C-alpha cells in the first residue's frame, strides 16, 4: 500500500533504447506476475500498454517490452521516437484486493538544438477598454527547454509582473514552446512606448529581441 | 468498440459530495470490473477502488475507506463513484477504467472528470486576440493566437477552425494569476501568404460556465 | 473379534470436515448398546435402523466417518439438509442407513487466542455427491473474470478456518462427529453384534 518507485524522468536519443524501472516490495512486485504499464500523453487519459509483466494488448507496438527481476519491473522502449514522449506508470497487485501504482516517469526524447522563433503581441483594443493590458511573448519550437525571457519597457528591465507557461515536448518535432505574459494596468501601459521581449537560448548566436511601439498598427 | 463516457467537470465547495457517472458501451458490462483512478494536477495516478457490476462486490483501499462509495446500475450500464467530505487535495481528474480484475490490467479508460474543490465562484473566460504582426515576423511563417483570461474553474478547451486546424497549434497550460483566476494562451503558426485569404477562428469552450466563444483572429488596421 | 470403535471416537485429533476421515470396519463384533450407553453424546440419531436392537443385525461393511464442525452445523449431518457443510463438505444420501453421533468438544478442540487448525470449504462450483470428499484448494472464481491462482476481488481461497475460542457460544463451539454407515451388500456379512 506504499507507492512504487519509478525514476522521475528518463531521456534517450531517437532510435535508441531506454528502460523505466519500477520497484516495490516482496509483497507486490515480487509476489504476483501482475505488473501493467500505462502511457499518458499530456492532457489525455492513460493508455494500457503492458500486462502480466511482459504481454502486449493487441494494438501496442512491438518495441514496448516487459522485464522483471526480483522486486523490480522494467519497461523497455526500443527504436525510440517522438510519439513515445509521455508519462509512464507501472501498476502491481499488492495482495488483499489492492492495486498500487508507481510514481510515474517522464520520457524525454533528445534531439538537436533548435532555436526559437520569437513573436510579440500587444494587447487587443478590446482588452484595453476594460482597464488591463496583457502583453504576450511567444517562444516557438525550441530545444533544449532552458530559455530566458526578459521584458524591457522603454529600455528598462521589468521584473515581477510576468508569468511563463511551457508546453510539454511536442509529439512530432520534439521541441517545446513558451509563452510569457506581461500584465499592466491600462494606465501603466500608456505611460510607455517601446515594449520589448528579449530571448536567450542555447540555439541563438546572441539574444533575440522583438519589440513594438504602443499605438502603431 | 469499447467506450467509457464520464460526467462533466464540476466545482464542489469543501465538505460537499460529488457523484461521477461513467457510461460503458461496446462490451458486456459485467464481464469485467470497474476501477476508479484519480490524478491530482501534475501528480501520479492513485487507485481508488474496484466494483464488480457482476455481483456488486466492492473494495476500497484504507485511505478512502468510509469516504468513497461505488455503485453500479446494471440496466443503464453506468458506474457511479461518490466521494464525500471533499477536501482541497481531492481536487483531481477522476478516471473510471474497465478492470480485468486478476487478469491484471485497466483495459480502456474514460476521458476523465476534473473535480475542483474550491469555495471560489465559477467565472467565465474573456477571450482576446493575439494579432498577427504587420511585419512578416519569421521567414514565411506568421503567428497568431487567442488569450483566454480570467476564468476560475479549470478546464478550458480551445480548437482552431472547429478542428480543421491542428498543425502547428500550441495551447499552453493554464497559469493561476494572483486574482485566483486562470489564464492561458493558444497559438498557431500559419504561412504568411494565408493571412488575407484564409480566416482563423479559435473556439474556446468553458463547460463549467457553459460559455462558448468563437473569436476571429485577423491582422490589425 | 471386537470392533475398534475406540480408535475412532476416542481419537486424539479429528479431521477437518472438508477432509473428513473414513475408517473401514470389518471382521469384528460391535455392541452398539455400549456405544449408546455413553452419556457424552449430545446427538445420537439413527436412520433406517433402530439404535436399540442393532446387535441382532449383520452388515457386510461398516464405515466410520469422523470430523469436526461448528455446533450450529450438527443439524446438517442428516439426510436432505442444506448449508455450507452438507453442500460443500460432507453429504449424506437420502436413503442413508446408519447413525449420526456428535458431542461437544470445546474442552479438546478450543485454544485460547483461537484454534484455526480446523477448516471447512466455503465455496464450490457445485454441491457434493453423497459421501464425496473434496480436498482441492483451487481458487474459487465467484466473478466473471479468471483468477490464475491468485486471491483477490471476486477470487476466493475456498477454505476457511473455524475460530475455535473457548469463550464461544455453544453454537460456535467445536463438535466432534462420528457417522456410521451400514452397508448390506450381497457379500459375507462381517460385522455383527451377538
Ligand atoms: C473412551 O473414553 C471414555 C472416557 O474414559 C471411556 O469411558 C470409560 O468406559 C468404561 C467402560 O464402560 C467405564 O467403566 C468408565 O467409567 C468410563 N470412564 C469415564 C470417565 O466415564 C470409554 O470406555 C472409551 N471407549 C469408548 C469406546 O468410548
Ligand atoms: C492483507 O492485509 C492483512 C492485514 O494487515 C495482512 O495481514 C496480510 O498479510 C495481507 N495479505 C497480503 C497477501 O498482502
Ligand atoms: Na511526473
Amino acid at each position: 500500500q506504499s507507492a512504487l518507485t519509478q525514476p522521475a524522468s528518463v531521456s534517450g536519443s531517437p532510435g535508441q533504447s531506454i528502460t523505466i524501472s519500477c520497484t516495490g516490495t516482496s509483497s507486490d512486485v515480487g509476489s504476483y506476475n501482475l505488473v501493467s504499464w500505462y502511457q499518458q500523453h499530456p492532457d489525455k487519459a492513460p493508455k494500457f500498454m503492458i500486462y502480466e509483466g511482459t504481454k502486449r494488448p493487441s494494438g501496442v507496438s512491438n518495441r514496448f517490452s516487459g522485464s522483471k527481476s526480483g522486486n523490480t519491473a522494467s519497461l523497455t522502449i526500443s527504436g525510440l521516437q517522438a510519439e513515445d514522449e509521455a508519462d509512464y506508470y507501472c501498476c502491481s497487485y499488492a495482495g488483499n484486493s489492492t492495486w498500487v501504482f508507481g510514481g510515474g516517469t517522464k520520457l524525454t526524447v533528445l534531439r538537436t538544438v533548435a532555436a526559437p522563433s520569437v513573436f510579440i503581441f500587444p494587447p487587443s483594443d478590446e482588452q484595453l477598454k476594460s482597464g488591463t493590458a496583457s502583453v504576450v511573448c511567444l517562444l516557438n519550437n525550441f530545444y533544449p527547454r532552458e530559455a530566458k525571457v526578459q521584458w524591457k519597457v522603454d529600455n528598462a528591465l521589468q521584473s515581477g509582473n510576468s508569468q511563463e507557461s511551457v508546453t510539454e515536448q511536442d509529439s512530432k518535432d520534439s521541441t517545446y514552446s513558451l509563452s510569457s505574459t506581461l500584465t499592466l494596468s491600462k494606465a501603466d501601459y500608456e505611460k510607455h512606448k517601446v515594449y520589448a521581449c528579449e530571448v536567450t537560448h542555447q540555439g541563438l548566436s546572441s539574444p533575440v529581441t522583438k519589440s513594438f511601439n504602443r499605438g502603431e498598427c | 468498440q469499447v467506450q467509457l463516457v464520464q460526467s462533466g467537470a464540476e466545482v464542489k465547495k469543501p465538505g460537499a459530495s460529488v457523484k461521477v457517472s461513467c457510461k460503458a458501451s461496446g462490451y458486456t458490462f459485467s464481464s469485467y470490473g470497474i476501477s476508479w483512478v484519480r490524478q491530482a494536477p501534475g501528480q501520479g495516478l492513485e487507485w481508488m477502488g474496484w466494483i464488480s457490476p457482476y455481483n456488486g462486490n466492492t473494495k476500497y483501499p484504507q485511505k478512502f475507506q468510509g469516504r468513497v462509495t461505488m455503485t453500479t446500475d446494471t440496466s443503464t450500464n453506468t458506474a457511479y463513484m461518490e466521494l464525500r467530505s471533499l477536501r482541497s487535495d481531492d481536487t483531481a481528474v477522476y478516471y473510471c477504467a474497465r478492470d480485468l480484475e486478476l487478469g491484471g490490467g485497466f483495459d480502456y479508460w474514460g476521458q476523465g472528470t476534473l473535480v475542483t474543490v474550491s469555495s471560489a465562484s465559477t467565472k467565465g473566460p474573456s477571450v482576446f486576440p493575439l494579432a498577427p504582426s504587420s511585419k512578416s515576423t519569421s521567414g514565411g511563417t506568421a503567428a497568431l493566437g487567442c488569450l483566454v483570461k480570467d476564468y476560475f474553474p479549470e478546464p478550458v478547451t480551445v480548437s482552431w477552425n472547429s478542428g480543421a486546424l491542428t498543425s502547428g497549434v500550441h495551447t499552453f497550460p493554464a497559469v493561476l494569476q494572483s486574482s485566483g483566476l486562470y489564464s492561458l494562451s493558444s497559438v498557431v503558426t500559419v504561412p504568411s501568404s494565408s493571412l488575407g485569404t484564409q480566416t482563423y477562428i479559435c473556439n474556446v469552450n468553458h463547460k463549467p460556465s457553459n460559455t462558448k466563444v468563437d473569436k476571429k483572429v485577423e491582422p490589425k488596421s | 473379534n471386537l470392533c475398534p470403535f475406540g480408535e475412532v471416537f476416542n481419537a486424539t485429533r479429528f479431521a477437518s470436515v472438508y477432509a473428513w476421515n473414513r475408517k473401514r470396519i470389518s471382521n469384528c463384533v460391535a455392541d452398539y448398546s455400549v456405544l449408546y450407553n455413553s452419556a457424552s453424546f449430545s446427538t445420537f440419531k439413527c436412520y433406517g435402523v433402530s439404535p436399540t436392537k442393532l446387535n441382532d443385525l449383520c452388515f457386510t461393511n461398516v464405515y466410520a466417518d469422523s470430523f469436526v464442525i461448528r455446533g450450529d452445523e450438527v443439524r446438517q449431518i442428516a439426510p436432505g439438509q442444506t448449508g455450507k457443510i452438507a453442500d460443500y463438505n460432507y453429504k449424506l444420501p437420502d436413503d442413508f442407513t446408519g447413525c449420526v453421533i456428535a458431542w461437544n468438544s470445546n474442552n479438546l478442540d478450543s485454544k485460547v487466542g483461537g484454534n484455526y487448525n480446523y477448516l471447512y470449504r466455503l465455496f464450490r462450483k457445485s454441491n457434493l455427491k453423497p459421501f464425496e470428499r473434496d480436498i482441492s484448494t483451487e481458487i474459487y472464481q465467484a466473478g466473471s473474470t479468471p483468477c490464475n491462482g491468485v486471491e483477490g476481488f471476486n477470487c476466493y481461497f475456498p477454505l476457511q478456518s473455524y475460530g475455535f475460542q473457548p469463550t464461544n457460544g455453544v453454537g460456535y463451539q467445536p463438535y466432534r462427529v462420528v457417522v456410521l454407515s451400514f452397508e448390506l451388500l450381497h457379500a459375507p456379512a462381517t460385522v455383527c453384534g451377538p
